[PDB]
């Protein structure tokens, strides 16, 4: 009987990552799960409010994280770590001097990868807004880019990203390895009375940004041309439904399946200011036409959803209160398996678009 | 109980999540870890920045401006957790956003989250 | 159920705290975090040290010496926690004591506790 | 409202400290509680399996702790931190060279203060047993003392402490005659087949060590002369109870009240190898005669007990599973108040003997 250290199975379309911010604790965990078997295949430790990213091609996973010399006080160190996806060992540990990370409840698009997988960008909120550039290939922090009062980072190319500005426009940021970035704005695409959620879905391979409002109105922006093309807005809930109190609600409220061009949105009946509460239903709609394809009753209080990007996708439904990931068939909405004991307050689901 | 139902404030138990002043708190009530309704627990660092909200006081039927400041430099208390979002807006309207760790300005550059206080800063209407 | 009742081993579910080989485990079962009954999960470091116990196997009627080695270098998994103490002795009889973190010998000087494996090292007689 | 940072009330006999080892998590917490009010008055953060100490005079509190540079891996630093008991700010942070701490589920007597409050001693188990000497007054580690195959540390003076050896004897270690300690052994006080628990009670002020075995037999050793005097062993449970399956069980199974000269033992009916499970009863006995004073029905699954050292004490009963500290009247056994939400797996209660 010969003990050894195992290696995880190769990354595939069914692998799913669940991050546990642990209700703001100083140390957190990430669970790597095989969605097919419904088994935990590995884990990764992280510091305070880390931002995870996963290469779409499955070549690596990484996170931007923060540790302190004395648990939660003392010297602060912000850093990025890159990990091999099969051995789970770190392959790089890159310090980010001068504590530049934005510490906030986890929003996936506050730290992002360029399409080539060579650069990691992250948002700084204070002393002033900026976006830090990390060269993963050279293993080094390059520099901070000064930007206007804008938020989130959606990379469209090795040297370009979009941000959403307070004024309602998108800012196109072209950086260009030395200098001062060229910053361009689109038209304002939403009024001041439409509130865009903190967790839009973005498919980098498709260049599609899906962004819902507190009411379920869905703005779609196509970035595939290197420029923003605004698509026709779509209402996820009908007028009668809204009159009946239906509203989206949750943490990762929306998911987007690229190959099927389909949108998944968490909804339920709730007061207007209860937007972060869990939801028990999921509506499915055709992204081209706004047509409703299904409404599933999830049967549990779900805070976040995401989907596998394969041909017959899985629908992941994470419950923060139950600390369990429920795996469903995305076509029928039927519950297939469940993985429990996921930490203290799991909230974020990440999957790769390997296709 | 029904988490999705409209929030209903009360003015009798400060440690409960439905206490009137906690209308847009995200975190843990400081009173539950050695602080008070408006002061930080010993050993923590008091932030200067905050997110605000206008919370209705059932007792007098008025609304007050609450400035949620965090007490920082300690790991999360884990006692009396609460998440309410009355009037809470997205991150791009930060002054009203509650996922942000409001620790800016704390001594020693403390930035870890321990708990949040609910001081009144003025009237609302 | 009755935590105080005599421990009864089973040979059908390795993730259960009554699995036969877990008779003196203290911590978490590695199979629940990506390892297996006798191997550590990816990313962790395997110790060479262990505490041992003689556990009865109901399937074959014999007792075997189980060497509880830890998989170290990661925070505790939090899944499948169990604490059994068959034949467990006080700290002054370390070979059989299970509150000690048995991480010595792991690579990189790893000493944090993640989970424990339950390999058989010999028959007990 | 003019926010500020509070100071804890001055330390008193009713203050009680609860440590949460959190089931071996990389970071832990300590709760400072006012036992009279049943209110949390403060907290302290710690690392991996730290050891807490509290000066009996209430002048300070301290701990030996361990942190790593990347949460749970990377470079290890063991250190001692001393805190002011009213402001809870650290007043000293002393690094222990070479990571010497013993990492084990928390045993209070594995790290101890000398009676004068100037020296902290801690145990090292591997590569070989040793005791480290920390000068709290000068803020520096002094040295390691080699000791035989002995465990636990019971200080009797500024330069002397006892340990319990594998052979069944106690060893007396006199140091501070630099170079090498003077080590003397007592005679063997228990047989090889009588197992002494990992959590004896020791009152430094009275010089009394109370040490139960797995069956509830209690050895008492008087160390007040500065040398060990053995007392005849007392049985805590009657032959009938023993025949009926009663045995001690839990974590901190025994408590000793100095001024009243009483022993409190957690017991319940259990199998012989379920010695670490919670217990629902507490027997109280006179230390002089061995006579039973009471048997309390706790009404909860209790893992650890301790008592305040004042003249009309409180009995503290901590449940790891409920994460709750129940506070009882030590005389009647009646439940007065409770304090819940005490971390993840709280296990150790500490009180100061201020009288």
């Amino acid at each position: 009987d010969e003990p050894r250290i195992l290696e995880a199975p190769a990354p595939d379309a069914r692998r799913v990552y669940v991050n546990d911010p642990a209700h703001f604790a100083a140390v957190t965990q990430q669970f790597v799960i095989d969605g097919e078997a419904g088994r935990v295949i590995g884990m990764i430790d992280g510091g305070f409010l880390p931002n995870p990213v996963v290469a779409d091609d499955g070549s690596f996973i990484a996170h931007a994280s923060t540790v302190f010399s004395r648990i939660a006080r003392g010297e602060r160190t912000d850093y990025v770590e890159v990990f091999d996806p099969v051995t789970l060992l770190p392959t790089a540990d890159i310090e980010l001097p001068d504590a530049p990370r934005f510490l906030v409840g986890t929003y996936p698009w506050m730290t992002s990868l360029t399409p080539d997988g060579k650069t990691l960008l992250f948002y700084q909120f204070s002393p002033a807004p900026a976006v830090g550039v990390v060269d993963l290939e050279g293993k080094a922090f390059k520099r901070m880019l000064d930007v206007p009062d804008c938020y989130h980072i959606f990379p469209t190319a090795p040297d370009t990203f979009f941000m959403h500005c307070r004024d309602g426009s998108l800012a196109k940021v072209a950086f260009g390895t030395e200098g001062t970035p060229e910053i361009t704005h689109t038209e304002v695409f939403h009024p001041e009375d439409e509130f865009l959620i903190n967790h839009p879905a973005y498919s980098q391979k498709a260049g599609r940004l899906v962004w819902p409002t507190y009411t379920g109105k869905i703005h779609q922006i196509d970035l595939s041309s290197g420029d923003a093309k605004f698509l026709p807005a779509v209402e996820a809930l009908t007028e009668a439904e809204r009159a009946d109190g239906w509203r989206p609600g949750g943490w990762q409220q929306v998911a987007y399946h690229r190959a099927l061009d389909r949108i998944y949105l968490l909804v339920d009946q709730r007061d207007e200011w209860r937007h972060k509460t869990a939801s028990r239903f999921v509506v499915v709609l055709d992204a081209k036409t706004g047509e409703r394809l299904a409404k599933f009753e999830m049967g549990h209080e779900i805070d976040s959803i995401n989907v596998s990007q394969d041909e017959k996708p899985l629908l992941y439904a994470l419950s923060t209160g139950d600390k369990t990931l429920y795996i469903h068939d995305a076509e029928s909405g039927e519950e297939l398996r469940s993985v429990n004991q996921l930490g203290h307050g799991p909230q974020v689901i990440t999957t790769a678009d390997m296709g | 109980t029904d988490p999705r139902a409209k929030w209903v404030p009360q003015d009798n138990d400060i440690q409960a999540c439905d206490y009137w002043r906690h209308c847009s708190i995200d975190g843990n009530i400081c009173d539950c870890s050695g602080g008070s309704l408006t002061n930080c627990p010993p050993g923590t660092k008091l932030a200067t920045a905050s997110w605000v909200a206008s919370c209705y006081n059932p007792t007098d039927g008025q609304s007050y401006l609450i400035a949620y400041r965090d007490c920082c430099g300690y790991n999360v208390s884990g006692r009396c957790p609460c998440l309410n979002t009355e009037g809470e807006l997205p991150v791009y309207r930060p002054e009203f956003a509650n996922d942000i760790i409001w620790c800016f300005g704390a001594e020693d550059d403390a930035m870890t989250y321990h708990c949040t206080i609910s001081p009144i800063v003025g009237k609302a209407s």
